[PDB]
């Protein structure tokens, strides 16, 4: 695998020893390049055309238009105190793409929201980052302090006027963080709840602001946009879905990791030629294509192009694009109940359905697990599966909770009725009353 | 009786000067008291709250939402490891066994000298090399039940 | 603004929200997390009413009627069968961690989660497994506090917070064991946390004065007064 | 437990009871009187009783000369047993703490959380 | 002036279609019971010649009667405080068929004139100190500080002190200090009042033998004992 700056504008530039890249290799290798361009030869307004002609969606998971979302602030002049903020929370289970754009590439996010932050006229720049990625906030730390220092951050930079602070939030661990509202929400110092939209962030989103969250993966892909052109951009792969994407296999495949891919390369692309294949003595059973709550698929879908739509419409979802490998060994049910487990401790509360319904599911998952499950348990999960999708719930983490769920039970039934063994049973017997015996 | 030292109340301050609102300093505020104590005490919500001037209510309210602070004394060298999906199928379930018979205490428990505080965690974000776990601010990778009791014994 | 519901024509006000419309039109719709004087927030989901875009729209899609503004137009159904089987789901998930304690709660026969259980239809328990429990707080002489039967609505925080401007009940903790409460025992210091008696829709919140000499509300003789 | 449901279930409303607190927190009637010249022994009040206090019981010789003696107060109401139900104990089930049954300890219950507790 | 107090309620004979309004719900409990130690036989309800409520549940409280007053809110279905729903033109509104009360007066065509009789400045003067009211929501009403669960609720009585004249009469927070009032020398412990102007003293108004009318009244021989 050979990484050329045309075919892997995100990689190219990475070391070999995995070393973090500073600032003067960085502009070595035609570092702030795209930034010098986008701030001394166009307005916000044409960066903001060319990232939405360029066709970059967002790469946090859901595939959002950026020139749509930064199209969505508001035009008026009078709001000139406006807020960037990069999604660094990456918490789901399954993902590592944005460690390994922050741990060794910082100044490609760096300019990426400073490229970003002047299209979207934004005064001020958070990086939302999770609190167990030490080596990113050192990094990050450090090429934020170096870009201050040779005048790419600051006040008056590169001589254009435009003034612009990077700041980095560092988490304090919790998953509902990463959602953009809840992470609007635990910026301003309060209890990561999600909030209702309407209004969307880009009209009053942190302090009540104009406000774009972006992942991080996004903001790495702007400078490259910005520095190449709308036109190779467009060119790198015939996909609806525009551009790279970091995409890989991991779990017990020969070498698990991650590669940076057009979009439309199909899974068993990235299972044999890139993760090895599965290992030695372990048969391929399912995946999931794109993190922790995404609908698991079996080996039929392996010659499915990773995009968003072709994934969409075999009952799952791209999401992260990193895919996870389910062999033999691995009982479905331990399994689902292990991603239960997490998604029900890691609801924020808020509302009824994913707060109270996915500890039942997780109960009813420890029941089968153990062969105590009853019967109707089986009809419980799926009734909650149903209730808990999109719309039932204030935000999405039910939803993206119950996919794998529904989908083990969708391909895999006949692991969870093995758990059904003893009957069903709620009430103890009271003495001096008799029971009313349904038929 | 708590009260904030010098070190604390400036980096508190300092990280107010970050953001148009005091209240959005409230969770470094305590991750700065849990820095320097190891937790958060009883009376370090109500100095943090006087600090920033918001309620004590919201700052015990962040300060029990989020899960890497602590409101109950831990360890000296807190322990995460992940017990998510990929490391599970990578067999998390052997590392949580060694380091329950290295250590002699439960998930969520610290170990009677107080030197560690054993803790599952989410996802650390290293899938690709599970599975992993967390010495204070360590990650460790392609963990074996072999190399548990060794790799314990260099935190003191 | 002309709303249909359940094919009946109604004229409303279009500013309004669909649940205080239709509530203010005699229809039932059960609700929790939404006050008319704290508005809403959509937190408990209890309000769920099926939507049409059109009338010659037979799918539909569940929505809270307390965030959903009445517009002209709007046809929403709150006797469907989804709405109805998803009203009643979202009153047997309150229920599934509820305490046994309808005999010995100052709520009882005043209860708002009492009335919606009823409402919503549901009477069977199928849950099998342990219910959550708290510890409960002194909070002075007039609240009593009892934290095992809340539904977790936000109604509390929302009014002693937002409304009423105190300062000293908040809420802490996360996913399904969220606490509402002061952050210590204490006496609530807002002139007008006795009000959380009837914001609150459980017996958490309880009249103690009340309570020491305890009787039910139809066995009480009212007359108004000032 | 004095929760009254048996007064208000009566047809007749021929029985009047008050609720009282011991220090541990457990609700017992301070008084319960029941007209026995007004009740028609229909049994509404020990089918509407959720702890199974209130029973009708086989005996039918209640014969009185002054009909003011036919109001039974609760020292002439409270047997020594559990009666027909000989088992059912409602505070093993509420979630309501008296003595000798803390948070937790009722039927179907788990352990308090505390929110302050290092576990996710 | 007061000839707006007639239409403040409907006078006793209202009713509505023919019946009184009732003072408890319909499912009201023990009326063979509740008196029978006393007294087997049951009595009458007493009657109210007064107004048009009855002291039973032989009434009218739907929430579609044609009324003001509303002793309770309840309908089927409805048991908890959100009845009131069913009482209100629109939810959060007014009572539907008028919220009851009148008011007396109207805005009056014409104002009053500027009072120009302003004040001096307030001027500290030694061994007379002003006596500044504190009220308490707890505490500084008659009636409801007779009630026993207000006492807990209550605080401790007190007088305040500014910083300088609690140093000038070399007293500090807590001790006791006794003043005379139209001969009677009370003594009171001393809370140290910030906030509080110099030449002032704090007094809880509407407590045990701190009258009302002692707001802006003076002090003297404030002294430590
Ligand atoms: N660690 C990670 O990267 C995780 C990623 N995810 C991904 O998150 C996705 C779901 O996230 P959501 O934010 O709920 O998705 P979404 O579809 O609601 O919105 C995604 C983005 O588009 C914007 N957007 C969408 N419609 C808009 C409109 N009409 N006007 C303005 N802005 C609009 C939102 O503001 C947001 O920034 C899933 O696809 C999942 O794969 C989920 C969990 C963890
Ligand atoms: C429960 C939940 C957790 C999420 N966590 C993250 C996250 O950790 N990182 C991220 O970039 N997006 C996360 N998202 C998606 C965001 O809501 C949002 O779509 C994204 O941060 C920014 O959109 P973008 O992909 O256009 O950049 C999460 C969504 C949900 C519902
Ligand atoms: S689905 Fe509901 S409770 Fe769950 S994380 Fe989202 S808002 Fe919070
Ligand atoms: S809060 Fe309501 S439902 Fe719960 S025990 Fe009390 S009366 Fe019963
Ligand atoms: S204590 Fe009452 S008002 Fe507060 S969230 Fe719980 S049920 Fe709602
Ligand atoms: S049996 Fe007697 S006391 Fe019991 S409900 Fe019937 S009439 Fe009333
Ligand atoms: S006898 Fe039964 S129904 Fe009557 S008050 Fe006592 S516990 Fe309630
Ligand atoms: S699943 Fe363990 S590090 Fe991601
Ligand atoms: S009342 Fe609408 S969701 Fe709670």
């Amino acid at each position: 695998i050979i990484r050329t700056p045309e075919t892997h504008p995100l990689t190219w530039r990475l070391r070999d020893d995995k070393q973090p890249v500073w600032l003067d290799e960085y502009r070595s290798k035609n570092g702030y390049e795209g930034a010098r361009k986008a701030l001394t030869g166009l307005s916000p307004d044409e960066i903001v055309n060319q990232v939405k002609d360029a066709g970059l969606k967002g790469r946090g998971g859901a595939g959002f238009s950026t020139g749509l979302k930064w199209s969505l602030m508001p035009k008026d002049e009078s709001m000139n105190i406006r807020y960037l903020l990069c999604n660094a929370d990456e918490m789901e289970p399954g993902t590592y793409k944005d460690r390994l754009l922050m741990e060794q590439l910082p100044h490609l996010l760096v300019e990426g929201m400073l490229i970003s932050a002047f299209a979207l006229k934004a005064y001020r720049g958070y990086i939302f980052l999770r609190g167990e990625y030490i080596e990113a906030a050192v990094n990050l730390r450090r090429a934020i302090a170096e870009a201050t220092e040779a005048g790419l951050l600051g006040k008056n930079i590169m001589g254009t006027g435009f003034d612009f602070e990077l700041f980095v939030h560092t988490g304090a661990g919790r998953y509902i963080c990463g959602e953009e509202t809840a992470l609007i929400n635990s910026l301003e110092g309060r209890r990561a709840n999600p909030r209702s939209k309407p209004p969307f962030p880009a009209t009053s989103g942190a302090w009540g602001k104009p406000t774009c969250v972006n992942n991080v993966e996004t903001l790495c892909n702007v400078p490259a946009i910005l520095a190449n052109g709308v036109e190779w951009y467009q060119n790198i792969s015939k996909s609806k879905d525009a551009g790279t994407k970091l995409m890989g296999f991991s779990g017990r495949v020969k070498n698990p990791g991650l590669w940076e891919l057009p979009f439309g390369t199909t899974a068993r692309e990235i299972l044999e030629d890139y993760a090895g294949g599965m290992r030695d003595g372990l048969k391929f059973k399912a995946w999931q294509p794109g993190g922790a709550g995404t609908d698991f698929l079996t080996e039929a879908h392996l010659d499915l192009p990773m995009e968003f739509e072709s994934i969409g419409k075999a009952g799952s979802r791209l999401g992260t694009a990193l895919a996870m490998a389910v062999d033999h060994e691995i009982n479905m049910v331990s399994l689902v109940r292990n991603l239960e487990e997490f998604f029900a401790r890691e609801s924020c509360g808020w509302c009824t359905p994913c707060r109270d319904g996915l500890p039942w599911s997780v109960k009813i998952l420890r029941a089968l697990e153990r062969g105590e499950g009853q019967p109707g348990d089986i009809e419980t999960l799926e009734q909650l599966c149903r209730f808990l999708g999109p719309g039932k719930t204030f935000c999405a983490h039910a939803p993206g909770a119950v996919e794998p769920l529904q989908s083990a039970i969708k391909y895999f039934r006949e692991e969870f009725e093995a758990g059904i063994k003893q009957p069903f049973s709620n009430t103890h017997l009271i003495n001096g009353i008799q029971p009313n015996l349904l038929k | 009786a708590f009260e904030l030292s010098a070190a604390e109340r400036e980096a508190i301050e300092h990280e107010m000067h970050h953001y148009e609102d005091p209240r959005a300093a409230s969770i470094e505020a305590l991750k700065i008291v849990q820095k320097q104590r190891g937790w958060v005490p009883d009376g370090a919500i109500h100095a943090i709250a006087d600090v920033l001037g918001i309620p004590a209510s919201d700052v015990e309210g962040v300060a029990t939402f989020y899960s890497q602070i602590f409101r109950q004394p831990v360890g000296r060298h807190v322990i995460r490891y992940c017990d998510s999906v990929v490391c599970h199928i990578n067999g998390y379930q052997g590392i949580q066994a060694a380091l329950e018979k290295k250590l002699n205490i439960k998930p969520g428990q610290t170990t009677f000298d107080g030197r560690f505080t054993l803790l599952p965690t989410c996802c650390l974000g290293n899938c690709d090399k599970g599975p992993n776990m967390m010495i204070d601010e360590d990650t460790h990778a392609h963990l074996t039940p072999e190399a548990i009791p060794e790799l314990l014994e260099r935190y003191k | 603004a002309t709303i249909h519901v359940d094919g009946k024509e109604y004229e409303v006000n279009g500013a309004d929200n669909l649940l205080e419309a239709c509530l203010s039109l005699g229809l039932d719709i059960p609700y929790f997390c939404w006050h008319p004087a704290l508005g809403s927030v959509g937190a408990c989901r209890q309000c769920a009413v099926k939507q049409y875009q059109n009338a010659e729209d037979t799918r539909g899609r569940l929505v809270m009627s307390c965030m959903t503004p009445a517009s002209d137009g709007t046809f929403i159904s709150i006797d469907d069968e989804e709405a109805k089987q998803f009203r009643e789901s979202v009153v047997e998930w309150l229920m599934t961690n509820h305490p046994h304690d309808c005999p010995v709660c100052e709520e009882g026969g005043n209860c708002h989660l009492q009335d919606m259980t009823v409402m919503t239809g549901h009477s069977f328990r199928r849950y099998r497994f342990t219910k959550r429990t708290h510890r409960n707080q002194d909070l002075g002489p007039f609240i009593s506090h009892e934290m095992n039967r809340c539904i977790a609505c936000y109604r509390c925080v929302r009014y002693y917070k937002d409304y009423a401007d105190g300062t000293d009940l908040g809420v802490y903790g996360a996913h399904d064991n969220v606490y509402f409460g002061r952050p210590e025992d204490g006496t609530l210091e807002s002139e007008f946390s006795g009000n959380l008696v009837e914001i609150c829709p459980t017996g958490v919140f309880t009249d103690k004065t009340h309570s020491e000499r305890y009787n039910r509300k139809w066995d009480m003789q009212f007359a108004p007064s000032i | 437990v004095a929760c009254n449901l048996c007064a208000v279930a009566c047809p007749v409303g021929c029985i009047s009871l008050q609720k009282a607190e011991t220090k541990d927190g457990r609700w017992y009637p301070e008084f319960f009187r029941i007209n026995f010249s007004r009740c028609i022994f229909c049994g509404l009040c020990e089918e509407a009783c959720p702890t199974t206090a209130i029973q009708l019981t086989p005996d039918f010789e209640m014969g009185e000369y002054k009909r003011q003696d036919l109001v039974y107060e609760k020292e002439d109401l409270l047997i020594s047993g559990p009666g027909k139900y000989p088992e059912y104990n409602f505070y093993r089930m509420a979630g309501m703490a008296i003595d000798g049954k803390d948070k937790g300890e009722a039927e179907n219950e788990a352990k308090p959380i505390d929110v302050k507790s290092l576990l996710p | 002036e007061l000839a707006g107090i007639k239409d403040a309620a409907p006078d006793a004979t209202f009713r509505i279609r023919g019946q009184k309004l009732a003072r408890e719900p319909h499912r009201y409990s023990g009326r063979t019971a509740m008196r029978a130690n006393i007294s087997v036989h049951e009595p009458r309800q007493p009657q109210d010649i007064d107004t048009m409520f009855t002291f039973s549940m032989e009434g009218n409280n739907q929430p579609t009667a044609h009324r003001s007053q509303v002793p309770f809110a309840w309908a089927p279905g409805w048991n908890s405080p959100q009845a009131w729903n069913k009482f209100q033109d629109e939810v959060g509104g007014k009572l539907r068929f008028g919220d009851p009360g009148v008011r007396l007066f109207e805005t009056s065509e014409n104002g009053l004139d500027y009072f120009t009789s302003v004040p001096a400045r307030f001027q500290p003067q030694d061994g007379k100190w002003r006596i500044a009211p504190y009220y308490h929501l707890f505490g500084s009403d008659e009636l409801s500080q007779r009630a026993p669960v207000f006492q807990s609720r209550m605080p401790q009585p007190y007088i305040k002190l500014n910083p300088a004249d609690a140093a000038k009469l070399g007293v500090n927070a807590g001790t006791r200090v006794s003043f005379s009032y139209d001969g009677n020398t009370v003594t009171l412990p001393v809370e140290i009042a910030e906030g509080l102007t110099a030449g002032q003293v704090g007094l809880p108004m509407g407590m045990s033998g701190i009258a009302p009318v002692l707001a802006g009244a003076h002090l003297e021989d404030l002294k430590e004992a």
